[PDB]
Formats: C-alpha cells, structure tokens, sequence
C-alpha cells in the first residue's frame, strides 16, 4: 500500500504482474469495484485469469465502462425527478 | 384547452410519486442497488419519450 | 501404473466437479456415488502395495479425497474416517500403534525429515482436525496444532490465534488434483471455530468477549446464512449487553442480507420483552408465526458441517409453528389481550389435535410444557378471553381423553 | 365430541406463502424494526454522553456543503445510512420551531423554517433523504406540528399532504385532528385580511 495515498496497491511480484496498480473500494461486503492499471492489455487478461481462479464461485465479475450502476440509477432518477418536477 | 392539460399534469404526477417512492428505497437500501430499479427507471423513461414535447 | 491410478484419480475428480457444478439431485448423487466407489477401490488397490516412497503422495491425496467426498454425501461425519487416517499414518511409518497423539507426533517428526508430500499431508491434517472440531476434543486439537507449529507456542493455549498461525506449507505444484485444499480449509475452520466459539462463550454469559470473536467470524469465508447468523448473535450479545438500538441496528441488518430470518424475530421479541415495548414485542412473535410457514449441498468441505445442531438456551433456537403459536397465545394471554390468545389457542389444539391426515406439527418441547398444562392454558385463556362455556367442553374433554392438573381443571370449570 | 365440534378450527392446515408475502413480510419486519429505533438514544449508546448543533461542532458556519458533510460523517460514525439521520434531524428542528409560541405562526418562525427548507431542498437533491422516515418521525411529534408548517411542506415539495396522511397509523386520530386544525383556522381567517390569505391558500389547497 502507498503511505500517502492508501487506496492504492503496487504489485511487487518480480514476474509479468510488476508495475501493475489497482485500487479496491468496497462497499456492502457483497459488492466491490476493482480497477487496474496495466502497462499492456495482456497483462490485464493475466491478472483476471489469476484472480477469477481465487474467488468463490459464484462471483459475476462485469467490467464497468462508465461508473457503477449504484451511481448511475441515481443520476438517471435524478433526472427523471427534475423533469418531472419541471412537468408539474 | 385545459382538460387535456389536467390530464397530462395528473398522468406526470403519478410517475413522479412512482419515482420518488424508487428514490426513497435506493436512500435506504430498500431494493437494494440490484437491477429492478434500472429496468423501472428506464420504463418510466420509455413511458414518456414516446410523444414527449408536442410543441405549440 | 502409477501414471494409470493417478489419471484415474484426475478422472474421478473431474466426475465429481461435473456433478458438483451441474446435475440435479438424483444425477448428482449417482455420479457422485459413482467415483465414490471408484476411489473405494482405487484406495483399496493401492493399499494392496508395500508403500514404496515414490507412491505416498498420491495414498494420502486419494484418501483425502475419499475423505471429503464421503463426509459431503452423508453430510456429517464419522469415525470410519479417523480409521483412514490411522492407516495413512501407518502406512508412512512402515515406510520409516499407540494411538492418534503420538501417531501424529511421530509422523511429524518423520514428516520434518522432508519427504515432500506436505502438501497432501497439512490437508489430511486439516481434516483430521476438522473431525475433531465437530467431536469437541479442543484439548487435543490445539496440543496437535502445538506441534505442528513450534513447540515454542507451546503457551499459546488459544485455539483461534493457533488456527491463524497454522500455515500450509507450499503453493500445492503440479499434483494430482483434489476436491479441497488446505488453504480452503483453513479458510472453513476459522471461520467455523470462531462461531462456536462465540456461541459458547454467548451461551456462558459473557457478552464481551464474544464481539470479538463474532466479528472475526464474519472477517472471513462467512456463508450467507454463517453471516445472517452472526448477525443475529450480535444482537442477542447486544440484548444481553443492555443495548437495544444496536441490536435492533443488526437484527435489521440479519433481516435484509438473509433468506432465513426466524432467530432475528425471536431476538426481537426477547429485547421489546427486556424492555417493555409489548405491543412491539407481540407484532414481532405474530411477524414469527407468518415467518415459520416459509422453509444446496456441494461435494467438498462446507462451513455447516463444522458447526452444530444448536442448543436450546442459543439465540438460533426456534420451535416448530406449534412451539411458537404456544408462546403467542401465552405470551398473549400473560400481557392480557385474553380474546386473541384464545383464538391463537384454539388454532394450536386444533393444530395439534385435529391434525391426523397431514404432515404432523409436533407436541412442544421437553422442557416446554406438557399436554395437560397446554389444556390448562387453553382453557385458562379462553375463560379471561370470555368464552366459558367453550372453556368448559375442552376441560370436560381433556378429562374424558383422560391428580393435580385434574383438582386444577375442576377449579377453572367452577370459574367457568 | 360435540367439544370437538366446537374445538374445531378449520384454517389450522395451510399452504407456503408465496415468496412475494415472504419479502412483504420482511419489508413489514423491516419496517417495525425501525419505527421502534431512536436517534438520541444511539448518540447516547454508540457514542459517550439531537440538534445539528451536535452534528456542525457548536455553531461553526451555516454554509450547506458543511453540514452535509457533518451528516455524511455522523453516518459513517453510526453505521446508520444518512437518509434517515437527516430526516431525524430535520424533524427535531421543526419539532423546535413549532415548538417555540394558535395554527398560524409567524414570521420570524417563517425565516428559520424557509432557512431550514431550503438546506432540506438541497438534502433532497443529494439524495440524502428518505421522505417516509421523515413523515413518520413527523406523526410521532404531532402535538407541536402547526397546519401552516404542513402547507409548506407540501408546497415547497419536502413532502405532501396525501404523503402524510397516507403514512399515520391511526387513520381516526388524523381525521380528528384534521377536523380540530380547520376548526381552528376558520375561527383564525377573520382575525386579519393579511393572515386571511395564508389561511385561505391553504384551506382550498
């Protein structure tokens, strides 16, 4: 872990995975967001490959483009309850 | 004309509690963040953006 | 040859998984069953060998196996296992009597010789101590876990901090295949030790001690009915502890992330009563009775097995919808709302008597009252509820179905 | 035998619910969970020995990001999620405001309850603000809530009247105390023509 910057992990395993960072942030110890930074696109596929052979089994990982869905059902009801205040 | 805007004001304002409701739930964890709220939300979404802004 | 019972062995593995992660539940067992079988004799074939050195590691995987898959079928377990172990560890001696203390300690000793089967070996050693910690020989268990470590945590007589320092000893190279690894079970008996240990030490009466070790139950591989479970023995520490915002904070928390939420209801209405809040107190055990209408395995070392069946004085004690009708209608009759009671009553005799064709609700439990009290009750309720002349035709006819419960029937019909 | 008869009660056998009833019920578990729970005695469990005074630090700034974070990080401490603390919090300083003095209030009692909706408004667009805990927590004071106070909560959108009355348990004691506050106001709504308005507003909303 980084001192001054805690959310933030740095591999130091001397093969491939080195210079990879990732971040953890969980949330409802069901849920959690994962992010990597990789220096190549293959070493992302080896790391979800080692990963996916460690969790429990029944564990739906989803790659998330913009945001997690949590954020994003508020942002669009949100929207839909200042258009509908607008309307009324 | 004004019943026709009446009309309109009542069918928004039950989509709204609908909504407000969903809002409620998600600030408490009711339905909990799954997927429910997103296909609801986009069906009161769909509802209206079928003859949305007729423009006069 | 031995390439030929290892690949049977990778086979058989393979069958397994297949049924594990598919099937239904006759398909599952019968494939199940089918390796089952096939590593009987596969196990048996290569107890019919001297034990060279070379053969060892695939001996003790098998039976691991054997082990595992046996104990998941029967869903428990038995001493025809802790047998398999004796052989297994007798097998490595006559490669280099008493009985399993000194068994172990001579296979250890014989085991930091380093012939490389450590892998293999911590497991069994894991499951060895998984039989023991669903028999309760804690005494034994942590002194073999003593020597496994260092002698030196020789004063660590904790059985949890030497569960955390036991460390399975290699990244298991390319071996022959297995249902289960050590660290998966490392991973099971944390989690399972420290359960029951806060169950006891809830049971004995010490809520502090037990948040600890409650907290380090959900810290790890804590199933979703393991963590309803916790949650609600959180509550009944908190309860005890004379906390109920917070309790009531966790047993919200065990209603929502769980599936079976009985013992949460029951929590609920043993704090409204240690508190007063008695219209609470009744709509929760009236929540309870809708809730006790309401009701998969897997091939490899679960948590439910290490734990067990509950005591009565536990949190996680709940009746049969007889048992908690009773104490609705008691509970109901005591706080004085005497015309519900009587209905909650009838329905129970009803419930119990009426009832020849269907599946049976049972009579309440030993310590719970007998038939003739639950007559009494009945009656009793139903004369405060205003009903005397019903009260009269159950106590005329608990005596025609039929000392002091009787003096006792007379005195409730002059009532009448 | 003919006691049997009599014994005999014909619902004893039943069916499972189905799952729908199972979450209803979970929901009504939920539900009476909560109604029972309180704020200040958290503050006094958790926490060593309720006003956003505690929340904001004794009287620091007034500025909306500020308190907001204060609620945040009350939550965090709490466990509890910050919808409900808010709601707690917003309905113990109205429980102040009508409070301190007979429907109508006035006008400095106006300034510090539009000062307060209009941090409301803005818990509501951070979404950080459940609408039936707050009824709920409203129907508990009950005694010092004034029929102006609802007006404008129903107005500026906080709640709304069929919100609030649909959320009391006790369907009867709303219909009395409906008929005792209008009672009240039509006696008030020839005292002035300038508190008539208010009134008149009010009673055809």
């Amino acid at each position: 872990i980084i001192k001054e910057f805690p959310e933030v992990y740095f591999c130091e395993r001397p093969g491939s995975f080195y210079g990879t960072l990732f971040t953890w942030k969980q949330r409802t110890p069901f849920e959690g967001i994962l992010i990597i930074y990789s220096r190549n696109q293959t070493v992302m596929f080896q790391c979800l490959h080692n990963l996916i052979r460690i969790l429990p089994i029944n564990c739906f990982l989803k790659n998330l483009k913009s945001g997690s869905e949590n954020f994003l059902i508020d942002n669009m009801a949100f929207t839909l309850e200042k258009e509908l205040v607008t309307l009324s | 004309r004004v019943q026709y805007l009446r009309q309109i004001h009542a069918n928004h304002e039950t989509l709204l509690r609908e909504v407000q409701t969903l809002r409620d739930r998600l600030c408490t964890e009711d339905e909990a963040s799954s997927c429910a709220t997103a296909q609801r939300l986009l069906q009161v979404y769909r509802q209206l953006r079928h003859p949305s802004l007729i423009l006069l | 040859c031995l390439d030929l019972w290892r690949e049977k062995n990778d086979r058989l593995v393979r069958q397994a998984k297949v049924a594990q992660n598919s099937g239904l539940t006759l398909r599952r067992q019968q494939l199940a069953q089918d390796a089952l079988e096939g590593l009987r004799g596969l196990l048996h074939s290569l107890q019919g060998l001297p034990a060279a050195v070379p053969v060892l590691p695939l001996e003790l995987t098998v039976t691991c196996n054997f082990i595992i898959l046996r104990a998941s079928l029967a869903q428990g377990f038995t001493e025809d296992q802790a047998q398999d172990i004796q052989r297994s560890l007798e097998r490595v001696l006559e490669t280099q009597e008493q009985g399993l203390r000194e068994l172990w300690d001579s296979v250890l000793r014989a085991s930091c010789l380093l012939p490389e089967l450590l892998s293999a070996l911590h497991r069994l050693v894991g499951l060895q101590a998984a039989l023991w910690l669903s028999a309760d020989r804690l005494g034994d268990l942590a002194l073999l876990l003593e020597t496994l470590n260092g002698s030196q945590s020789g004063a660590s007589k904790d059985l949890l901090l030497l569960l955390k320092t036991w460390s399975p000893p290699a990244e298991e190279l390319d071996a022959p295949l297995t249902l289960q690894d050590a660290q998966g079970l490392k991973d099971v008996l944390l989690t399972a030790f420290a359960y029951r240990q806060g169950l006891q030490e809830l049971i004995t009466g010490n809520p502090d001690k037990a948040l600890s070790s409650l907290h380090e139950a959900a810290s790890g591989l804590c199933p979703r009915p393991v963590l309803v479970q916790v949650y609600t023995a959180l509550g009944s520490c908190h309860r005890k502890m004379g906390n109920p915002q917070r309790a009531l904070l966790y047993l919200v928390a065990a209603l929502k992330e769980g599936s079976a939420w009985g013992p949460p209801l029951l929590e609920a209405s043993r704090l409204y009563q240690q508190l007063g809040d008695t219209t609470a107190e009744l709509e929760s055990l009236e929540l309870l009775v809708e809730a006790l209408n309401v009701p998969a395995p897997q091939f490899l070392i679960e948590v439910e097995l290490l734990l067990p069946p509950p005591d009565l004085a536990s949190p996680l004690h709940c009746g049969t919808q007889s048992q908690t009708k009773h104490i609705l209608a008691s509970r109901c009759l005591q706080t004085g709302r005497a015309g519900d009671a009587a209905e909650h009553y009838l329905d129970l005799l009803a419930l119990l008597l009426d009832s020849s064709e269907p599946r049976f609700s049972p009579p309440p439990s030993p310590p719970g009252p007998c038939m003739p009290e639950v007559f009494l009750e009945a009656a009793v309720a139903l004369i405060q509820a205003g009903r005397a002349q019903d009260a009269l035709t159950l106590c005329e006819e608990l005596l025609s179905r039929t000392p002091l419960w009787v003096s006792a029937t007379h005195l409730l019909q002059g009532q009448a | 035998r003919r006691a049997w008869a009599e014994l005999l009660a014909g619902r004893v056998k039943r069916e499972k619910y189905n799952p729908e009833r199972a979450q209803k019920l979970k929901e009504s578990a939920v539900r009476l969970l909560r109604s029972h729970q309180d704020l200040n005695a958290l503050l006094l469990e958790v926490e060593g020995p309720v006003i956003d005074c505690d929340s904001s630090e004794a009287y620091a700034n007034h500025s909306s990001s500020f308190i907001g974070s204060a609620l945040q990080d009350q939550a965090s401490r709490l466990g509890v999620p910050v919808g409900i603390l808010s709601a707690g919090m917003v309905a113990s300083s109205v429980g102040q405001i009508c409070t301190a003095p007979p429907v109508l209030l006035t006008v400095e009692q106006r300034k510090k309850l539009s000062s307060l909706l209009e941090f409301a408004q803005y818990l509501l667009a951070h979404s950080m603000f459940s609408r039936l805990s707050f009824c709920q927590e409203l129907w508990k004071i009950q005694s010092s809530l004034l029929l102006e106070a609802v007006w404008h909560l129903h107005v500026q959108g906080i709640v709304s009247l069929q919100e609030l009355l649909e959320s009391h348990p006790d369907m009867h004691a709303v219909g009395s105390w409906l008929f005792r506050n209008l009672c009240c106001l039509c006696e008030q709504m020839e005292a002035s023509c300038q508190h008539a308005d208010v009134a008149r507003a009010m009673l055809s909303d």
